[PDB]
RNA sequence: CUAAGAAAUUCACGGCGGGCUUGAUGUCCGCGUCUACCUGAUUCACUGCCGUAUAGGCAG
């Protein structure tokens, strides 16, 4: 998204009690929906905003410069199969490779 | 799935700019899905006109030359790019790194259908080579062999042999023809039992970790390297679903509005490069499609191998 | 309403290969099948600093302190051998065919309207102005980019290959054919009709192009230079890397393609250049200036929408340019 | 119906200044290589003669 709005992500990303703040606002709890509040309806509005970051916004679409590939079904016909770039996968394999190449436990 | 009644051999194909980025995790030889899509486009374009069903591919890869370059003072490599045209103002466009490579593969495509007795085998092989000469394999132009020493013609081996001696003889005559290469097969049960052994050693183990362990070279304390059987590589083994399937005219900016779309993501399996006489059966080693679309799992492999 | 397709894509017709270069002697170029290749080797160059000062450091102290610290490089060169005065560049060309149908289109209404428009163009006047200029750029050796600019005699041989052998042989003199005029010759018209039959039909047409350039003994030839970023560390880094397919220098394929598409003489600015390459918003990256801007109605996109959607067929030169874009290929489409 | 579909890296360059690498040295004792065979498969398409002949025949 917009990089100047990264303060909301660093606001929600903390571990304040034992878990994530978005993980708190996603579950209905007595500690949740009241701390960022003096009235209940604006708290409901703020939480209904804050939980929607994990959902796709808009109609599903891939651009003309995105890739999409016919796959032959066994009977007949095709599916369109637009793939994406898995950034959690690349980041996890990147952390493992950086551990195996520059880690102190391997350099020893 | 289906045993091919014939096994047609496309000869050494020169491909000049293949997509060397096989997956978001692997560079190198292009994906097996490219070759299966190539033979399905061949089926789509002449497999209807000749009353056949081209199915399965044997990948050989005689010669591979990637357009990479090692920068000075680093262990890893980078890619040599191409110069894009300018925008409408004269500034340079933002470059997207695409890896190129020069291949030399031979394709063993298995053909079966009622068109075998309608036509001579040499005529249908000649027609499928003339159709292959105007296509592209993984994004690269198929160089059609002009003014060289002698063009390599095709050979459609009828798999139904009069004898087992005749079958082994004609198989050996093919294996001599595609010998300097290295056939690529999928070995997933080996990855599964390696997952089993590594989870015996240490629990909660992913098989991404097992694929990483079978990819790398790793030393052991008494220093010696740990042996690997053969040339094991990681390959993209098809796709896995993310979104539920949508209706054909529902997704915005699709490639087609008659075909349902589904957002997918890669699946990284394990392949192996063997010398072609090691398999001792060329009726297998062909890469088929396995869809089962109700759970995603649009994937390719080679059954009947081991 | 016949809205535009959101995904448009055309396959590149006129597909060339990597142009290998070799070397040998003129007047035995007929037996030039076993000529050795031109190899890319390193050489070390140095010199002082020549470019302009940044106007605040013009003092003689740091000027003389700068010319006592020359820069040190390791460049690649490709030289002819010292006993050979001919450069032999050879590549293969495929004319694919089916030059109107898009490889991807959302709307079927846009698809058959565009196919009807392309068919209207080709039965009005076939590929005989475009294929004439493509045969010109194969005739005069414009694909020899800097290897042409001082040659004593360039001779181009184009042999149409059948299933296994040479179906028809051409032979040209690329210095008699200029780099800015598209005239009429007999063999040029025969080659243009072969490229026309390729572009119209469904099968591919294969051509082998050989270009001999008589430069001189041991002079420098100029293959493509590889675009690399993230170069490394200055003790081992190379400054200029030439292209080499298999230990042999070579011009890139897309450089040959950009030479063959230099047919566009219909851009609205004056032709002090002559022909330029065919691009949407036709831009010359050596000139750094994008002709056919969208503010004038002479770029590719608006011409195609006026030709297909609202049926304003433009001048015949501009639809020549539009069909040249369609043979060029491309990826077009809004969000 | 292929992580599908598209792409100009390029213009110029002085790497030269100079030099002592030296001395000294035990390779060395010993040794069983035997055994047995068809180069011949038409393997010398030769030499000459009649005939203008290369066309065709004849001799040894």
């Amino acid at each position: 998204g917009n990089a100047a709005a990264l303060d909301v992500f660093k606001f929600l990303s903390l571990q304040y009690q034992g878990k994530n703040l978005l993980n708190w606002l996603t579950e209905d709890s007595a500690e949740a929906l009241q701390a960022l509040s003096d009235n209940a309806e604006q708290a409901r509005e703020w939480r209904q905003a804050f939980i929607g970051i994990t959902t796709v916004k808009g109609a599903p679409a891939s651009h003309s410069l995105a890739k999409q590939l016919y796959f032959p079904l066994p009977g007949s016909g095709y599916h369109l199969l637009a793939p994406l770039f898995p950034t959690s996968l690349v980041h996890h394999v990147h952390a493992l490779l950086r551990e195996a190449r520059f880690g102190d436990a391997a350099k020893a | 799935v289906t045993d091919p009644e014939a096994l047609l051999l496309l000869p050494r194909l020169s491909i000049q700019n293949a997509n060397a980025i096989s997956s978001p995790l692997t560079w190198g030889f292009p994906s097996p899905g490219a070759f299966t899509g190539f033979v399905h486009a061949l089926q789509r374009r002449v497999g209807i006109s000749l009353d056949i069903e081209l199915d399965g591919v044997g990948i050989v890869c005689h010669r591979f030359e990637a357009q990479i370059s090692q920068p000075a003072g680093k262990r890893t490599k980078v890619f040599n790019l191409t110069r894009n045209p300018l925008n409408r103002d004269g500034s340079t466009a933002a470059i997207v790194e695409e890896g190129r490579a020069h291949l030399e593969v031979s394709l063993l495509l298995g053909v079966h259908g009622d068109g075998l007795d309608d036509h001579p085998a040499q005529e249908i092989a000649r027609q499928v080579q003339e159709q292959a000469g105007a296509m592209r394999l993984a994004g690269g132009s198929i160089l059609p062999w002009c003014n060289e020493r002698f063009p390599a013609p095709n050979a459609e081996l009828l798999m139904l042999g009069g004898s087992d001696e005749q079958r082994r003889k004609n198989q050996r005559r093919l294996t001599r023809r595609l010998l300097p290469g290295f056939a690529l097969v999928s070995r997933e049960a080996l990855l599964q039992q390696h997952l089993e052994t590594l989870r015996t050693t240490l629990p909660e183990a992913t098989t991404l970790d097992a694929l990483l362990d079978l990819c790398r070279i790793n030393f052991e304390p008494p220093w010696q390297v740990r042996d690997k059987p053969g040339w094991l590589v990681p390959i993209p083994a098809g796709y896995n679903a993310l979104s539920p399937l949508y209706l054909p005219g529902e997704v915005r900016n699709a490639r087609d509005r008659e075909t349902p779309l589904r957002f997918v993501e890669n699946l990284f399996g394990l392949g192996e490069w063997l010398s072609p006489h090691r398999v001792a059966a060329l009726s297998d080693l062909l890469w088929y499609h396995h869809a089962e679309p109700d759970k995603g799992l649009y994937r390719w492999s080679t059954p009947r191998f081991v | 309403i016949l809205s535009t397709a959101s995904v448009l894509a055309f396959e590149r017709k006129l597909d060339p290969s990597d142009a290998l270069m070799s070397a040998g002697a003129w007047a035995q170029r007929d037996a030039s099948q076993e000529w050795p290749a031109v190899t890319v080797r390193e050489k070390s160059v140095r010199g002082t600093i020549s470019n302009r000062l940044k106007t605040k450091d013009r003092d003689p102290a740091k000027l003389d302190a700068s010319i006592q610290s020359p820069n040190l490089q390791t460049v690649d060169v490709a030289n002819l051998p010292s006993d050979a005065d001919t450069l032999k560049v050879r590549f293969t060309l495929r004319v694919l065919g089916g030059a109107g149908t898009p490889s991807a289109c959302n709307d079927a209404a846009y698809r058959d309207k565009l196919l009807q428009t392309v068919a209207t163009y080709v039965n009005d006047q076939g590929f005989a102005e475009l294929a004439r200029r493509y045969a010109h750029n194969l005739a005069n050796a414009r694909f020899l980019w800097r290897n042409r600019v001082g040659a004593e005699a360039v001779e181009v041989r184009i042999n149409h290959i059948r299933q296994g052998e040479v179906a028809r042989a051409w032979r040209f003199d690329a210095l008699a054919i200029g780099l800015r005029d598209f005239k009429a010759d007999a063999e040029l018209d025969a080659l243009a009709e072969l490229i026309a039959s390729g572009l119209s039909g469904s099968g591919h047409v294969l051509l082998e192009v050989v270009a001999f350039a008589r430069i001189g003994d041991g002079q420098e030839v100029f293959p493509s230079q590889e675009l690399i970023l993230d170069k490394g560390d200055k003790k081992g880094q190379k400054s200029k890397t030439l292209y080499s397919v298999r230990d042999a220098a070579a011009i890139h394929s897309q450089k040959i393609g950009n030479a063959l598409r230099t047919i566009d003489t219909w851009y609205p600015d004056e032709d002090g250049l002559g022909p330029i390459a065919v691009e949407p918003y036709g831009s010359v990256t050596s000139q750094g200036k994008a002709y056919r801007q969208p503010k004038q109605k002479l770029d590719f996109y608006t011409l195609l929408d006026n030709w297909v959607l609202r049926d304003e067929a433009p001048a015949v030169e501009q639809q020549h340019y539009v069909i040249a874009n369609l043979i060029r290929g491309g990826v077009f489409g809004e969000a």
